[PDB]
């Protein structure tokens, strides 16, 4: 080997691991605060405060709700034929036309909100025997009276309101949405003044369905000078089907159809400012980054967003236990 | 944790080791010295990143959903809309809470493991020439200069080269 | 160092762990019965059998359902202006006044049940031209006939039933709940005897909504001497809005409003006895202790309760494996 | 379990050890003895209690919810009210079933670990003076009276004090 | 002791584990592709393509939907008194009798679908003063006109339609389902031709409930020669209760009751072929084997089936890591 | 995995071992051989089957449920029918994804464990007569014929029978 290898010395070798002065507490199966070297936060808890206008198509409703934009309130005429990925409704929105109510408001708002388009096609309905284009001073269009742009108020001509019986075939290859309504007068006098018959009736049908609504006379609260109301209804007509509108008084007629589509559109109520920035996740509190897996900003989201969780902090340990060597 | 190296037979960490997560300090002929071990550091780091990426894997996207805030009182249907969401949120919150607890538990045993594995690997290499002082340090019973220390660390140490010197020093003595 | 230790012997040191004679079987990722030293049960599977009357305010409905307590069935007059955290409805409850039906019974029972109060404020409605306080022998109050305490049955005065058109503003800063109804007569003769007009009509509205119901004449099954029915409806009037009630016959008028609140109240159907004890978790089977995390007593709960689970036992190992030394 | 001490190299437990979960039985010049080890017993107990408290952490409270029992047949809406609840119950039952299975599995490896850690700790302390008989018992190759057994147990044993006596007894013999 | 005699040598013993040439990649907590010796698939992703006719009682609706089988469309007379565990509705089903609509079609289809029986009991209703068994050329039964087998169209006798007021007690110990309807004429002339009265009315009631429907005159789209429609309604009568049917025109009367039961029956829309084989899990794509825990064939199932999951493959490692001698 | 035997101190598997999952290879003065170890193979296999059976335990059955495909647009109630199902499917998919990830992770550490346990068991048996070469092979310092190799494998090896031969060969040499 060598010869008498005599140098009798020894060495010491010690294995160890790092430690940091600072360190973060994390929960464990057996402890709920144990200190580790480093951790990463898994709950997104803050919004920017602004809805980024990119990549989704945000439509700011300004002072129009989606239903008024649909119906064609004069002050919402800006939105005709408009489209959106997300329609934002503001708390300040107001209606300012003939007082109306929508029996299943919530389903009509939903159903239009995800169709994502207000594209309207005017169709040639021929109303013989009645006076078209009735308008009201509670729905001012410009200096004059007015009405919803997408609805047509029929009243008597001379001394008669005939039985209207019109038809409109769906010959295209897509579904058609028809918004129509019925007028509820305040007095029997108003009823006969406008529609002659003392009891109106509207029946709208397809091969598949039928709605007959009869009006209801009576005073409601004064809203923009009026005690009368119109109630809104909708009928979808499938390709190959046919719409038949039959009435004997009180019909607020459709002017054509909205076209329906299938997509990723929705609606959101938020007063957050829209701003220019790209962000995939939208919350009514403004956009948030979807880099973390969970979020605690709002249970309402649109887009690629983290899963909402009740917790506001969840730290995932990304290091070993911190066992410091003093702590400095 | 499960292996009892970190916060176990190794009393505490070294705040001074800034170049790696696991490593060696030695005191020898030329003096004292420290050095990070990069293979076990990388092994610990890679597993923690793997775990990390799996957790950040795809936020799914949702578009039109159900309403979650209401301004009028409606009764039966709104009660259900609220109940579906509240039971969805509690289930996802349970999931988040359990996921980080299992994960963290495992990250602590995984790193405890790599420490112990590096210890065992060094043990096996020194063979009959060292003894465990039981605190994560080996007593090397033969002259081991800085290149000898570096061969243990870089894994090329040949025990045979020092076996008789070591065995003599270690056993013979006077008993 | 030391001198000749003449004797040089050895010792034996053995490490071991405890074991118990008894031991419990538990499930595992890899085994479904493995024996451990000790375990703890995580599923609560037994009720006391009694609803503890503390800490929640339990209201025992005795033989009144919540809707009859609301309407003011004579036999439920005990509950006027009463409040609750949990209203318990008993299987023995019975109605014993004018035969009525509630179109969306389930939403009205829910909506009152979580408001948690039957506080009623009488308002000065002035019904001119009709006879107030109609009562019936199917709703005996004391020796005499009677009606629901919170409703007012209007019939004609002399030879006329006018068109009623009344209004009641919500000037307070809270929502008001109005319960009203409509009478369906059995015969056209009954209709004209009471309301003169051969076709009644009730329209109740606010700035936001309107309901017009028209009665329906016809014989129903004899219930407490009657074939007629009244159907119950409700209108909530928000602060600043206004109620307008307009009718021409068959109106069962409100006497004022119930006030609504927001709280933790609910309703529960149970025949369990109420008893004095404090218990946070209530189940229709009686209270149960919420010390365990899961429970299997009932899927219906109120309060701080364990999560209902299909399993009736889940043992959590609280000790090591039991490896005993004797045989079995 | 994962370490192979309990129900592994240690053949079985001691029904007679009533004072601790892990411990020592010796035979030395002065006689035989048993003694619980309180540090590893406390280590095992604390982790199991920690785990236990996390599981019993806050029953959340729920007040007005949806109806869950119905007396008339209604169709579409009642079908949904029943389906929301039945899918909520299966999800929570899956959660309970998985939670105790993972937990129990871990409790058995955790306690197996503490046994093995106490074994290793004692090994490291006895240094060159004992040999593992492979059944969880060490053969101490030097005279070790009751106070010597006590010093191993309370962790103050100095191997150097007996090293030559031990090394002689252990190796030299006749080969 | 043991005496070597002469030889002086050593041996080598090495421990190792197997490895396979092939090997499968699996996901892990820390890796998403790690190679193991063997794995097993947990997601069932393929159907046989056929609905096995065993063990559940499959009823193939052929070209009848369940509601037409119920009502008794001539072409669905095959299904009278039939029963099922699963009723399969085909995309080809067509109706071919009097044009009708069902206000809550979805609840009636559900409610019959899980009752699982079309068992019908004819009861002796006595309609005095009207002409029974009206039938139509849009519902051809054989060469002649016809109507739904389970419904009875009453029209006037001579010059009068009386007020019908009939009653049928539920004296049995089970619930009775009554399907009845109302006719909406196209013209006022049709109304008076058939029912004399210019405004019909149907009220069906029990001690617990009442429905009054009034017809709606107007033209709908031509369907099988007709613009009129009948709308279908249902009343369940509990043991001890009583049905009272009261009408003055337009009643399409019940002929008796369907009996209701409680069971595991349901309905499924599928064009999959039924075949002979035993399979517990049915999917509209055909039966699938429930040996795996999760499935990705369809979210619609009936029977003992795997849990539907979005993933189409999830491999469970059933072996150690594969560390081969050469490569993979 | 956690123990560092498989894909750890044991460099790689043997594609040639077809008769068991874990086993022995040896070279002595009479030849070379291989042999599977059936006890650790069965231990690994049984745990993996136990795990497997628990996962395939009872598909629950469901009969009438809610509609999940719709042909007309309805609004509020159909939006809820769709949302209940979509949140049920994401919750069960999360569960399936987490279940196989935990399971697989554990199956790799469990098999790593059995390898290391068989190694330790053989270590303990050979006592002072062998040394660990650190690659999963022991150097047996005494003549060990095929029946001697068989006794280590079947667990009946008596170290005392060869202790002086071994200790001589192992230590004495010339240092
Ligand atoms: C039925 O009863 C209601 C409630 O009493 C009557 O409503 C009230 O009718 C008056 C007269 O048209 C409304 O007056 C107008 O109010 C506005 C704002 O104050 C003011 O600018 C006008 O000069 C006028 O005062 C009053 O607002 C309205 N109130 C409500 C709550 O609607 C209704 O007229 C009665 N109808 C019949 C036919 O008897
Ligand atoms: C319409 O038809 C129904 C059913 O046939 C008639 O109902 C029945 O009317 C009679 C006479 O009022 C009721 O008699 C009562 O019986 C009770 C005992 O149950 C008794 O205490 C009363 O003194 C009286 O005798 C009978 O109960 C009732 N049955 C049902 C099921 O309601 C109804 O009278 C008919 N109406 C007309 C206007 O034709
Ligand atoms: C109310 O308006 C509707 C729509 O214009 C009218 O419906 C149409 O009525 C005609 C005459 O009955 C139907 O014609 C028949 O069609 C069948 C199939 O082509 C054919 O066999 C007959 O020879 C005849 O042509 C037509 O199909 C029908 N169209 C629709 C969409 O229903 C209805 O007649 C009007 N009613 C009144 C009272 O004015
Ligand atoms: C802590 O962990 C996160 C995620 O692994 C990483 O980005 C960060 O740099 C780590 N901190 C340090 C000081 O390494
Ligand atoms: C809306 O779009 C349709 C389809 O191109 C078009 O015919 C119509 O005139 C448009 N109207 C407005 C106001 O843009
Ligand atoms: C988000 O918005 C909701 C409602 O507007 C509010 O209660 C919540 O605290 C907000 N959270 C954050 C992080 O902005
Ligand atoms: C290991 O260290 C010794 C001393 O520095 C050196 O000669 C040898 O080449 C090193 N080997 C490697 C692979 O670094
Ligand atoms: C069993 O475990 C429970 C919970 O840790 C504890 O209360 C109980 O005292 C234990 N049993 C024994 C005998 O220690
Ligand atoms: C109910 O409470 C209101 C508000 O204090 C009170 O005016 C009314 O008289 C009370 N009536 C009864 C019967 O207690
Ligand atoms: C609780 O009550 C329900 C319904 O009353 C009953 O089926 C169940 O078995 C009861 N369970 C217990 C533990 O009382
Ligand atoms: C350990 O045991 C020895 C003998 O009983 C005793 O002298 C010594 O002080 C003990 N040390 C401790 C810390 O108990
Ligand atoms: C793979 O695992 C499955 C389930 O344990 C088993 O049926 C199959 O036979 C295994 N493959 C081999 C080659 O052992
Ligand atoms: C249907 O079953 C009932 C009950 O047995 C029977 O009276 C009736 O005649 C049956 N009708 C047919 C068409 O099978
Ligand atoms: C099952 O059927 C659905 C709808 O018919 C189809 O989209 C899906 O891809 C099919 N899957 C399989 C495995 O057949
Ligand atoms: C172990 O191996 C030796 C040599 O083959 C044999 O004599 C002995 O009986 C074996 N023991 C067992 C239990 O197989």
């Amino acid at each position: 080997q060598d010869l008498p290898g005599n140098d009798n010395s020894t060495a010491t070798l010690c294995l160890g691991h790092h430690a940091v002065p600072n360190g973060t507490l994390v929960k464990t199966i057996t402890d709920d605060q144990i200190e580790v070297t480093n951790a990463t936060e898994l709950v997104q808890s803050s919004s920017t405060g602004k809805i980024c206008n990119n990549p989704h198509r945000i439509l700011d409703g300004i002072d129009c709700t989606l239903i008024d934009a649909l119906l064609g309130d004069p002050h919402c005429d800006v939105f005709q034929n408009e489209t959106w990925d997300l329609f934002v409704e503001r708390s300040k929105a107001f209606s300012n036309c003939y007082p109306y109510d929508v029996p299943d408001y919530a389903s009509l708002r939903s159903l239009v909100a995800s169709s994502g388009t207000l594209e309207f096609i005017t169709e040639g309905f021929t109303w013989t025997g009645v006076t078209q284009n009735g308008r009201s001073n509670a729905c001012k269009r410009g200096p004059g009276s007015g009405f919803f742009s997408r609805l047509n108020w029929l009243t008597k001509s001379g001394s008669t309101y005939p039985v209207l019986n019109v038809t409109m075939p769906n010959n295209d290859n897509f579904d058609k949405l028809y918004i129509w309504g019925i007028h509820h007068p305040s007095t029997n006098q108003e009823q006969t003044s406008l529609y002659v018959q003392a009891s109106g009736r509207v029946t709208v049908s397809t091969r598949r369905s039928q709605q007959t609504i009869i009006p209801n006379i009576g005073s409601r609260p004064w809203v923009r000078g009026l005690s009368s109301r119109i109630s809104i209804y909708w009928t979808i007509v499938k390709p190959g089907d046919v719409l038949v509108i039959n009435s004997n008084g009180n019909l607020i007629a459709p002017r054509g159809y909205f076209k329906m589509r299938t997509g990723k559109s929705s609606i959101m109520r938020s007063d957050a400012p829209i701003d220019t920035c790209i962000s995939e996740c939208i919350t009514p509190n403004g956009s948030i980054p979807n880099d973390k897996p969970f979020q605690n900003v709002n249970k309402i989201t649109y887009g690629a967003c983290p899963k909402y969780v009740k917790q506001n902090t969840l730290k995932l340990a990304t290091g070993m236990r911190n066992v410091p060597e003093k702590q400095t | 944790g499960l292996f009892g190296a970190i916060a176990g037979f190794i009393e505490n960490g070294w705040e001074g080791m800034i170049d790696g997560w696991y490593g060696f300090r030695h005191q020898n002929s030329e003096g004292t010295g420290q050095a990070a071990d990069l293979k076990s550091t990388q092994a610990a780091i890679d597993q923690i990143n793997g775990k990390l990426n799996r957790v950040i894997e795809k936020t799914n996207e949702k578009f039109h959903q159900i309403e979650k805030e209401f301004s009028e009182v409606e009764g039966r249907i709104q009660d259900l809309e609220k109940y579906v969401e509240d039971t969805k949120i509690d289930l996802w919150s349970y999931n988040a809470e359990l996921l980080v607890a299992l994960e963290n538990q495992h990250t602590i045993d995984l790193t405890d493991s790599e420490m112990n594995k590096l210890f065992e690997k060094t043990r096996r290499q020194l063979r009959e020439n060292a003894e465990e002082m039981g605190n994560g340090c080996f007593k090397i019973y033969h002259k081991c200069d800085n290149a000898c220390i570096e061969s243990i660390r870089n894994g090329t140490y040949d025990h045979d080269v020092y076996r008789d010197e070591a065995l003599n020093n270690r056993f013979q003595i006077k008993g």
